[PDB]
């Protein structure tokens, strides 16, 4: 009989339903003090809410001129530019209307930034993983030497040196925070497949960007999404409310599911998939070159 | 801004010289090639008090190099005397550098500075280094390798030349 | 302006080299050759010395003179005529009288008087008991009729005697040294005499005051009847100790007095330890603020406070077991010890190690005393209890304050520099033995100690700290920090069972403390404290699965938090914790029903994905430590290849497209990809261990190939460009790829444990791989960690190995030999590292040196010598171990022993003498002292055969008698036949006592920088002669 200190509880957000943590169900159904089951309400307000008290034009080039002056609030540096899901529990009783789905890969979550004649990736710490040339507008040595900066969201996959692109925040100069879910996916896809060498390898451009497809939520539709192929493994789906802005930070306004999760969270087959989690000399060589 | 000539004395091998470069370049010296007699490079350091220019007066530790030594410290101000925490043998000579030192310059900050810490097989436990204690001397673990405490020395001597306890190192234009 | 001087038959000025020495001293790349040529008018002779202080910036010109002059004396005095000698004397005398006198003493600097003092000190080494009899009664008749003459001759003997009692050994000879001992005992009664004199009579401060100062340097050696037997003591405390000006010089003399062993004076020092404190008292009242008058003081009051440390600790570490018997001094140790508690809240880190160095030392003394805690109860009488020891009885509220201190004051445990390798790879480096750890460590024992002999006090005291913090709002991260590292470090020091109710307690609160705190800011301090500790306590964790896994489960989700540092924290806690917790993981605890190693497999990504690349290599090497537990080799196995899975698949993704392209090896991305993925299984290979060997095995040979691949591709580069290419992102990031590979092979042969298949598998590829392709580099492209890299491997398989030494010889040695084979400076990598793998081969495999050509064997031994020849301390240092190690394995090879000696005996003696005369290479002393020794003890016996040819009646010692004689005869042709007699008796005779070998090389290394002339004869024969026989008769007796 231990009486042992409850270091669960131990906390440094406020953020609900992190997914830092497993799902709000694995360790406590009634949840522990930073987590919920109610996603629906906040939902609403949040969106309510989108009313341009926020200067995204004077951010997005504070983060393309790393210039942080300042002469509820946006993040002042690299870290926390991102717009983070919770796990989706409060499945929407209109999801299949108003929400979409993008398959994620497995890789590493990075902000990009392109300006100045260049390109870096960060993670959500703000720590820089790479400094490169690109064929983002800004990203490269030829390009408008004027507010031509872009901010990117992405996924790095490593087995196939290719940035997905989950989402745009920054083109050409030109904010896209306070543009709904919905709009931001269609630019993405209409533009990133029109640049030139965006999406393959060469030397002004050593990582190809490319953008992951989104989907409806339809029984039908996640029932094929889950009988599909990809350019890579699958590590999970995030869920988007079309209408969302893009906030930095956690949001209830976009779930995260992991594959096998989701034929058991709503109801879709399961098959493909969604399943939880003389001496001897013998080792024989790929490459063959000289002994 | 105003200077200072600061004496840097020490057995061969010491880092004397691997120091001082480290300083003025940032870059890492793995030769070892001897000091002949004495060269003097100018170091600057930006202050909260303005700039610091210290005169640093790397004389050789060798014996058949040593030039005119007892005659490079004459109107010193300040000195840096340096061993090798891999090498015993430098740490029981320091006495005869303080030695020669004191008899031209009697009142000077002097700083001690134990080198090569980041040497993983040390000889010269920190248990054995009380020399500075009697000499009321400063003492220091320092690394020209690695950057360990590399700016101490200097620190030290600008707050007791300026007089100013809560002198600190800036990097101003 | 040449200013050339090499012209003495011409009428030489002084107004030109007047002009050359104060460009020495004021101007700039001028001045190098200013500098450049004075080092140069030291040539012929000093014909000039006299010219040049008599016409006269001025002080400086005469200054350098005096170096010249100075140098003669210590070199030629001897060969020179009487009549001149005397001269020199005269002048220097009457130099020093003028100087001295003159109104203006204290302007023409200290500094040309000190040299002038000095030089005269020079000539009384030379001469001054045999041909100066009346020096000492001269001085003193002249000290008590001119006061400016007794404050210089009090600096005049403050010289003598440091240079006869402080720095004689190496400078002055054994024999000679002791005599001039001698001579200063024999006649120091006069001396000490006018210093009394003095200190009673006269009201001049400056003599006064430097009177003060030559005692402190006659401390180090008067024989103690001076001090204690008469009213030195007395006078120093009563007299100067008080008034300003004199109290930090008179208060060292105290100190050093205090050092003494106390035998047969306990009664004086009693007596000056509390005459002492009843002054200290009057000057530093109890009640002052030390700290303050050290934070609000200047260099005289600062300094005064480091020494009262020095005599407060010196003191009571050696006399503290009288202060305690002695019932009446009961009261002044308590102010002593009270003294060292103000002066240990001083914020200056040197004193507080003069102050720790003491209690360290308390709480060592009353450990050992009783290392138990006073029964904890009263007894049923209600009387005392009495198991408190008799000693530590005297000092329990003292002890508690020094709790208290530990607790406020506890240093930093690890320190953390981050600093980028030479690759720009930027990492974080652990310091592992800085002074600043030593402090940490002290500190740790010190209430380690205390907390033996009451751990109540400790846990109560830790109690009041932290609470303190909770509600006390005696809040701030640096006091929260401090406090938590303080509780950390007395880890082991509690029975197990306490350490829970204290454990369960500390963090509880610390817990409480989080939640009642806002602000990610403050909330991360505290979650890292709580880590640090429950860190520290694995003890506690092992018998507590569940809290086990919450704490890691916890861990894993700060793995995703963004703050600053908390990533850096939450890994290094859980690599720590891994290691020490590793057989939880892998076996079922009570709870479920699977090891959590395999819920953390499953997982690898969705915990990692955050991290930047190094924690993830800490991540992975904690979970090596986990799968290292798993003795079951099936299961275990299993564990490895998922364990490997992520790694795996980037490797076998990019080999597949080389076997297609090998130009993808030459991708920025892809070589960046393949050192973290090589980095990886480094710190995988260091924790799991041989058993490592399954994944090895499975990319060993691709592995190799994309080195050889990376090593041709550097090579190319350089040799088409240059050194300059390898300063540039992508032949960096391939050299990394390449040590990274070297470290994975090396470090897995260190742990295996199957020699015969290590050397039949893994040896052999290494050979077209690494070896040849060493060989084939450029040599600004070879690898210097090849050579490092088999050393180890040598070091490891020895005997397994040496049938491939040749094999290996041939593809680096002489290439690399012939890098490091034309001066002492370039390739400085490749001289550590080739000797280093010779060190490995002759310690591990010497059967190898005698199969190998005769020749290729000379050529081995060659390179030994150019080892030892090195300034370099590290590499002579090898040299020499490799040589005092390579005699020997040629002892036991009786047959083919003698062979040795006939041919390389005789000049391996030549070569060693060679170092041994060179001023640069003193810190050999030991092994040259130690290798001859070991050769001329041979010599007595062992070299069967004859060497120099005319039969037996020329035996070989006497033949090494007379080859080493000539040998220094003929190199050092100024010393006369008698000193080199001496010399080679020397060296047969001490053939058996190093330490006394040591020093007789010394002093041949004196002799040999004077010409002591077959003239006159200093040396004392007889005398020394007879003590070398005193020796060799050790060697046949016990
Ligand atoms: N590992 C390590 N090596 C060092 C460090 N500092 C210096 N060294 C090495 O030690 C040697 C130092 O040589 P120098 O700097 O010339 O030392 P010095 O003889 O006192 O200087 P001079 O005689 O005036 O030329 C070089 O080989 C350096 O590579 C250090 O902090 N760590
Ligand atoms: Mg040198
Ligand atoms: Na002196």
């Amino acid at each position: 009989p231990l009486q042992l200190p409850p270091l669960e509880r131990l906390t440094l957000s406020q953020d609900l339903n992190s997914t830092a943590a497993p799902h709000p169900r694995l360790s406590q159904y009634k949840s522990k003090y930073s987590s919920l089951e109610q996603s629906e309400r906040r939902r609403r307000l949040l969106e309510l809410q989108k009313s341009k008290r926020l200067d995204y034009v004077n951010h997005a080039r504070r983060l393309a001129e790393d210039d942080w002056t300042g002469m509820k609030k946006l993040p002042k540096h690299y870290a926390n530019q991102l717009m983070l899901s919770e796990w989706l529990i409060d499945v929407p009783s209109d999801l299949g209307q108003e929400w979409i789905v993008v398959v994620c890969p497995v890789g590493k979550r990075a902000l990009i930034v392109a300006s100045r004649g260049s390109t870096s990736a960060y993670t959500k710490s703000g720590y820089c993983v790479n400094r490169f040339s690109s064929l983002l507008p800004g990203g490269n040595r030829r390009n408008s030497t004027a507010k031509d900066y872009t901010i990117l969201d992405c996924i790095y996959n490593e087995v196939n040196q290719t940035y997905y692109v989950l989402d745009v925040m920054c083109w050409r100069g030109h904010p896209f925070y306070d543009c709904q879910t919905d709009f931001r996916f269609y630019w993405m896809h209409s533009k990133l497949p029109e640049e030139e060498g965006l999406g393959e390898k060469t030397k002004l451009n050593p990582f190809k960007f490319v953008g992951l497809k989104n989907f409806p939520c339809t029984p039908e539709s996640l029932c094929d999404v889950l009988s599909m192929d990809f350019p890579f493994e699958v590590d999970g789906l995030l869920f988007y409310h079309k209408q969302t802005h893009y906030s930095p930070g956690s949001t209830p306004l976009v779930g995260w599911l992991r594959p096998y999760m989701v034929s058991d969270v709503l109801g879709v087959a399961v098959p493909a998939g969604p399943l939880t989690t003389s001496s001897h000399s013998p080792d024989h060589p790929g490459c063959l070159m000289e002994n | 801004q105003v200077q200072f000539k600061l004496v840097l004395v020490g057995d061969g091998g010491t880092g004397k010289t691997t120091f001082v470069k480290r300083h003025l370049t940032g870059e890492f010296e793995k030769k070892y090639v001897a000091t002949l007699g004495v060269e003097v490079h100018p170091l600057v350091f930006h202050t909260n008090r303005g700039p610091i220019k210290f005169n640093v007066w790397d004389t050789a530790g060798l014996e058949k190099f040593g030039g005119l030594r007892d005659g490079y410290y004459i109107q010193a101000q300040c000195a840096i005397i340096m061993f090798d925490v891999t090498s015993r043998v430098t740490y029981k000579n320091v006495p005869n550098w303080h030695r020669d030192l004191v008899r031209v310059c009697e009142n000077i900050p002097i700083v001690l500075c134990g080198n090569k810490v980041d040497i993983k097989d040390r000889k010269v436990k920190a248990k054995s280094i009380v020399f500075h204690r009697k000499k009321n001397l400063q003492y220091y673990d320092i690394s020209a390798k690695s950057n360990y405490n590399f700016e101490k020395p200097f620190l030290w001597l600008a707050r007791k030349l300026i007089g100013d306890p809560n002198l600190e190192f800036v990097a101003m234009p | 302006h040449a200013a050339r001087q090499l012209l003495d038959f011409s009428q030489k000025l002084d107004i030109n080299l007047l002009d050359n020495v104060v460009n020495c001293l004021y101007h700039g790349e001028g001045a190098q050759q200013r500098m450049a040529q004075e080092v140069l008018t030291h040539l012929k002779e000093h014909p000039d010395a006299w010219t040049r202080v008599d016409t006269i910036q001025n002080m400086n010109t005469k200054y350098y003179g005096l170096q010249i002059l100075e140098n003669v004396i210590k070199t030629r005095w001897k060969i020179l005529p009487r009549n001149q000698c005397e001269g020199i004397k005269k002048y220097v005398v009457g130099l020093i009288i003028k100087t001295s006198s003159d109104p203006t003493c204290v302007e023409k600097e200290k500094v040309y008087i000190g040299k002038l003092n000095m030089i005269l000190v020079q000539i009384l080494k030379q001469e001054w008991p045999k041909h100066w009899p009346t020096f000492i009664s001269d001085i003193v008749g002249a000290s008590r009729t001119s006061e400016s003459l007794c404050q210089n001759n009090m600096v005049i003997l403050k010289l003598l005697s440091e240079e006869v009692f402080d720095f004689s050994s190496g400078q002055i000879t054994q024999v000679k040294a002791k005599h001039l001992k001698d001579s200063m005992c024999n006649e120091f009664s006069q001396i000490f005499q006018l210093c009394q004199f003095v200190m009673e009579n006269s009201q001049n401060a400056p003599l006064v005051h430097a009177t003060l100062e030559t005692l402190l340097r006659f401390l180090n050696w008067i024989p103690l009847g001076y001090i204690f037997e008469t009213k030195l003591i007395s006078t120093l405390i009563y007299k100067f100790l008080n008034v300003p000006m004199f109290r930090n010089v008179s208060l060292k003399c105290l100190t050093e007095i205090a050092g003494v062993s106390v035998s047969q004076y306990e009664e004086q020092f009693e007596t000056l330890f509390t005459l002492t404190m009843m002054q200290l008292k009057q000057m530093l009242p109890l009640n002052t603020n030390i700290r303050l008058a050290y934070s609000n003081g200047k260099d005289d009051e600062q300094n005064f406070i480091q020494n009262l440390s020095l005599f407060l600790c010196t003191f009571l570490k050696e006399h503290g077991q009288l202060l305690e018997k002695r019932l009446n001094l009961r009261e002044a140790l308590m102010e002593a010890l009270h003294y060292m508690l103000l002066v240990s809240e001083v914020e200056e880190t040197e004193i507080f190690k003069i102050c720790l160095e003491y209690w360290n030392h308390l709480a060592a003394e009353l450990y050992r005393e009783s290392p138990f805690s006073t029964s904890a109860s009263p007894l049923l009488s209600g009387s005392q209890h009495f198991d408190i020891p008799p000693r530590r009885q005297l000092y329990l509220t003292v002890l508690s304050k020094v709790r208290l201190l530990m607790v406020s004051r506890m240093a930093k445990p690890e320190e953390v520099l981050v600093v980028e390798n030479d690759q720009g790879e930027v990492v974080r480096e652990f310091m592992k033995d800085t002074d600043s750890i030593n402090l940490y460590k002290n500190m740790r024992e010190t209430l380690v100690y205390l907390t033996h002999l009451d751990y109540v006090d400790t846990e109560i005291i830790m109690t009041k700290k932290l609470q303190n913090q909770v509600n006390g709002t005696e809040w701030s991260w640096k006091n929260l920090n401090t406090l938590c590292w303080a509780i950390g470090s007395i880890s082991g020091a509690m029975h197990e069972e306490d350490e829970k109710r204290f454990l369960v307690t500390v963090i509880k609160d610390l817990l409480g403390l989080c939640e009642q705190k806002r602000g990610k800011d403050n909330k991360a301090i505290i979650a890292s404290n709580i880590m640090y500790i429950v860190g520290q306590y694995p003890r506690f964790l092992r018998a507590h699965w569940k809290f086990l896994k919450t704490v890691v489960n916890k861990l894993f989700e700060f793995m995703h938090e963004t703050h600053d540092g908390v990533q850096d924290m939450a890994c290094d806690t859980f690599i720590k914790i891994a290691q020490k917790c590793r057989r939880h993981f892998v076996q079922v605890q009570v709870g479920e029903v699977m090891p959590f190693i395999d819920e953390i497999l499953n997982n690898i990504n969705t915990i990692i994905c955050d991290l930047q690349p190094q924690q993830v290599h800490t991540f992975y090497e904690a979970v090596g430590y986990m799968i290292g537990a798993q003795t079951d080799q099936t299961v275990q196995e299993h564990l490895i290849e998922k364990y490997m899975l992520l790694p795996n698949q980037v490797w076998d993704s990019i080999i597949q497209q080389a076997t297609k392209n090998v130009d993808i090896l030459k991708d920025p991305e892809t070589v960046k990809q393949l050192g973290s993925i090589l980095k990886t299984n480094v710190r995988a290979c260091k924790a799991v261990g041989h058993p490592f060997v399954i994944q090895l095995g499975r990319i060993y040979l691709d592995m190799l190939n994309v080195y050889k691949c990376l090593s041709e591709n550097i090579s190319a580069a350089i040799q088409a460009n240059g050194e300059m290419v390898t300063k540039q992102p992508l032949i960096r990031s391939m050299r990394t790829v390449k040590r990274e590979t070297l470290k994975l092979i090396s470090g897995w042969v260190s742990r295996s444990n199957d020699p015969q298949m290590v050397a039949e598998n893994f040896v052999p590829p290494l050979l077209d791989a690494v070896l040849i392709d060493y060989q084939r580099n450029v040599p600004a492209a070879r690898e210097p960690e090849v050579l490092s890299t088999m050393a180890i491997i040598v070091n490891k398989l020895g005997g397994h190995i040496t049938a491939e030494i040749p094999q290996i010889f041939d593809a680096v040695f002489e290439c690399t030999l012939n890098m490091i084979n034309k001066d002492f400076e370039e390739y400085p990598e490749h001289r550590t590292n080739f000797f280093l793998l010779l060190q490995a081969v002759n310690s591990h495999c010497f059967p190898a040196f005698l199969a190998i050509p005769p020749a290729q064997f000379k050529l081995v031994l060659d390179s030994i010598i150019w080892a030892f020849k090195h300034t370099m301390r590290n590499v002579a240092d090898t040299g020499l171990q490799i040589l005092f190690t390579l005699l020997q394995n040629v002892a036991q090879e009786e047959a083919a022993a003698q062979s040795f000696y006939q041919t390389y005996f005789c000049d391996i003696l030549q070569h060693i003498f060679s170092v041994v005369t060179d001023t640069s290479h003193t810190a050999g002393l030991t092994m040259h002292a130690s290798i001859l020794a070991y050769m001329f003890n041979l010599v007595e016996e062992g070299k069967i055969s004859t060497p120099l040819n005319p039969g037996n009646p020329v035996n070989n010692q006497m033949f090494i008698q007379d080859y080493v004689a000539n040998l220094l005869k003929s190199a050092f042709p100024h010393l006369q036949d008698a000193q080199v007699k001496l010399f080679v008796t020397g060296l047969f005779s001490l053939n058996q006592d190093i330490p006394a070998f040591k020093e007789h090389l010394r002093d041949f290394l004196v002799q040999i920088k004077e010409f002591a002339g077959e003239d006159t004869s200093d040396l004392f024969l007889e005398e020394r002669e007879t003590a070398l026989r005193q020796a060799q008769e050790e060697k046949h007796k016990l």
